[PDB]
DNA sequence: CCTGCTTTTTTTTTTCATGTGCCGGTCTCACACGTGCCTGGAGACTAGTAAGCGCTTCTAGTGGCGGTTAAAACGCGGTAGACAGCGCGTACGTGCGTTTAAGCGGTGCTAGAGCTGTCTACGACCAATTGAGCGGCCTCGGCACCGGGATGCGTTTTTTTTCCGCGAT
DNA sequence: ATCGCGGAAAAAAAACGCATCCCGGTGCCGAGGCCGCTCAATTGGTCGTAGACAGCTCTAGCACCGCTTAAACGCACGTACGCGCTGTCTACCGCGTTTTAACCGCCACTAGAAGCGCTTACTAGTCTCCAGGCACGTGTGAGACCGGCACATGAAAAAAAAAAGCAGG
């Protein structure tokens, strides 16, 4: 029965370009390239605090499957409240 | 608020990018919902006057 | 005489423009999601997601990402430059207080 | 008169003389303390209170407030936290 | 006779404030002010003294928490002298001002 | 009915510069001092109003330390050492 | 810690500011507390470098 | 450019004096602890229902495929922004002499906080009754996506006006 | 101030190129709404208690005094810092070519979300009972304060030594 699994490098398919659109949209005109990979830090912290709380709640039910309650949960937790995905 | 942004689109029905402009535009709407992220929104236009084209000027 | 080419700033300009007008995540939906599921791996194995806890995570990482662009992009005006640095980042995280 | 208002002094006090028998405590120190532990009280009730009711729970159980010092405390405080936590539940079962 | 230069003694009164805990404004303007603002909300109020202390307390760490914010915003412009510009940019930043 | 009115002035120029050198700060532009107590004042208005709110739901004609510890913790300012 | 920075003092009776110093320098203690203020507490000493005279 | 030089800038260092930790009397008030005694936790009981359990249904999560094409990656070229100097003007730090009013300990007055007992309006609980709002299902117009054409505007080179800028008056 | 005349700099039109805006055409799926049925809100009633009230006690909040002196105020001076202007140099933007893998639409296989019915182990509840924790109140030792003390550090000074500039050659 032994499933998939991959713990690749994930963080690299976070992109400059990807990085510099999300600028835009925060209204940044220039970027040095020191940017880039201090984002990928500031994100991976980010999303390892909000999936932290989101899979305690996951455990706390006694599931193995996040949900988008978790998620927003979570999020409430952190002051980060989320409208659109429930609650 | 938001219907009249839906109407400035040019839109018949509210999306969540009408919510939020009409939220973000408003004072006290803004500071009611001032710690709220609203899935599918975006952000107002704003680019500060100093990265505005000023140049060889 | 040459191709055409715009100044540096001007595209700049235009994409800062562009992206705002519009509400579609900006970064690509897949890698996101190889790296939610790497992160959560850490915290417990064997784990599933629904579609919708993914994009409740991208919506929420996104709109973080451009917040926290906005307060850099002032501290860096505020140093009287227009190119964000690291320690634009670091003292709009200080004065949040995501760090110490 | 009479016009009692409940604090957690004794408590605060009790916990003092185990860890350091020869120091005191100021009131304003002491008032802090009780702060302290009627705000901590909130936060993991609190939590707890939510946790149970996202999961259709009528009951908070020791494990909500387990789950609830694992979202509020900082790592290593929330190791020790709840070791002692368990071990308190463990002794107490223990005793009937 | 002598003198000390421009910040020896600003840097000494620094090391002075930060080593004591005490009230830093005096208490009964304070409190005349506290009154004062919570006349146009409601006349003839009376206050505890502790509820006057409450406010004071409170005030003077929002505020020296507030000066430290607006101080790395200045050496972040490479100034060592806060501003006006130098609070607005904290106070932004905060999310108490828009 | 009180005499009263601008102790925004008593907070002193002297009692800015020992809460700015509380918080490390050397040099002092002069226009910091009416800066802050514009700050001071919507910092004092906040908390207050929601102090005498509490007041006035609880039908007290006197504003009491628990009705300012509640208001400092709804605006996320929560202060310990005043019965909290 | 409160205790251990009450005798550090000389002191046998835990003031605020103990308490405040005992929270203020333990990491994790001062985040738990990052949205406290503690009466009569103060602040720990530190002053940035670029305000320190070239020793 | 070339000694010289000469004249200041930095220096180096001591020491000279400033304000700050340290110390040993002595005073007072708040911590600490003993004393009554009210309340609220405990022991032992009953009754009811939250939730764990086992089990079955079927949602939606996972994985795999191949082809299209949008997007990422990379290098080349060079504009313009970051950054290091430096030099200039005065805003702020310092200190001292004058003036203000906070702090202190106290007494006196009384508003209003806070407590008690009583009565009753109002909310919980229950059982029967039924219509609001749910899940499920069909439809057709709003909206996404396309190509075409219109227009707004950035960029460069050749053209008209402007603001100097030099002395010579 | 005034010519005069260029001298530079600056703004002009103009011509060209490239992106964004906006239209109707086409097409389709998701909003809108209709339907049938279930279960949650309503009706009518009974029952127990929360809290509003009248009346009381006495806490602590307000007002005032008249001392003492710490603190705030204003004024003068001059250092050092904010800030503007120049020059440098390569980091970053723009863009074109090449490469990669996201996206799409669909499928197939099943883990596990989720729902139900069954049974009991836990918890709410209540009476009886008593001891742990509360308010009061009294005492003495810790801590604040004071004068003198001594031990830091920064500024002031001479002695000296290394760079700004003229100066003359
Ligand atoms: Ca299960
Ligand atoms: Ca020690
Ligand atoms: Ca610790
Ligand atoms: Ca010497
Ligand atoms: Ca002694
Ligand atoms: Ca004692
Ligand atoms: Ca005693
Ligand atoms: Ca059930
Ligand atoms: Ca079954
Ligand atoms: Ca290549
Ligand atoms: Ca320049
Ligand atoms: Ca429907
Ligand atoms: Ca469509
Ligand atoms: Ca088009
Ligand atoms: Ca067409
Ligand atoms: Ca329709
Ligand atoms: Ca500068
Ligand atoms: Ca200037
Ligand atoms: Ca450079
Ligand atoms: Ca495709
Ligand atoms: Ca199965
Ligand atoms: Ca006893
Ligand atoms: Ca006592
Ligand atoms: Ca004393
Ligand atoms: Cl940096
Ligand atoms: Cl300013
Ligand atoms: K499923
Ligand atoms: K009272
Ligand atoms: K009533
Ligand atoms: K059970």
């Amino acid at each position: 029965k032994r499933h998939r699994k991959v713990l690749r490098d994930n963080i690299q398919g976070i992109t400059k370009p990807a990085i510099r659109r999300l600028a835009r949209r925060g209204g940044v005109k220039r970027i040095s390239g020191l940017i880039y990979e201090e984002t990928r830090g500031v994100l991976k912290v980010f999303l390892e605090n909000v999936i932290r709380d989101a899979v305690t709640y996951t455990e706390h039910a006694k599931r193995k499957t996040v949900t988008a309650m978790d998620v927003v949960y979570a999020l409430k937790r952190q002051g980060r409240t989320l409208y659109g995905f429930g609650g | 608020l938001a219907g009249n942004a839906a109407r400035d689109n040019k839109k018949t029905r509210i999306i969540p990018r009408h919510l939020q402009l009409a939220i973000r535009n408003d004072e006290e709407l803004n500071k009611l919902l001032g710690r709220v992220t609203i899935a599918q929104g975006g952000v107002l236009p704003n680019i500060q006057a100093v990265l505005l084209p000023k140049k060889t000027e | 005489k040459k191709p055409h080419r715009y100044r540096p700033g001007t595209v700049a300009l235009r994409e800062i423009r562009r992206y705002q007008k519009s509400t579609e995540l900006l970064i690509r939906k897949l890698p996101f999601q190889r790296l939610v599921r790497e992160i959560a791996q850490d915290f417990k194995t064997d784990l599933r997601f629904q579609s919708s806890a993914v994009m409740a995570l991208q919506e929420a990482c996104e709109a973080y990402l451009v917040g926290l662009f906005e307060d850099t992009n002032l501290c860096a005006i505020h140093a009287k430059r227009v190119t964000i640095m690291p320690k634009d980042i670091q003292l709009a995280r200080r004065i949040r207080g995501e760090r110490a | 008169k009479r016009s009692r208002k409940e604090s957690y002094s004794i408590y605060v006090y009790k916990v003092l003389k185990q860890v350091h028998p020869d120091t005191g405590i100021s009131s304003k120190a002491m008032g802090i303390m009780n702060s302290f532990v009627n705000d901590i009280f909130e936060r993991i009730a609190g939590e707890a209170s939510r946790l149970a009711h996202y999961n259709k729970r009528s009951t908070i159980t020791s494990r909500e407030i387990q789950t609830a010092v694992r979202l509020l405390l900082p790592g290593e405080l929330a190791k020790h936290a709840v070791s002692e936590g368990t071990k308190a539940v463990t002794k107490y079962t223990s005793a009937k």
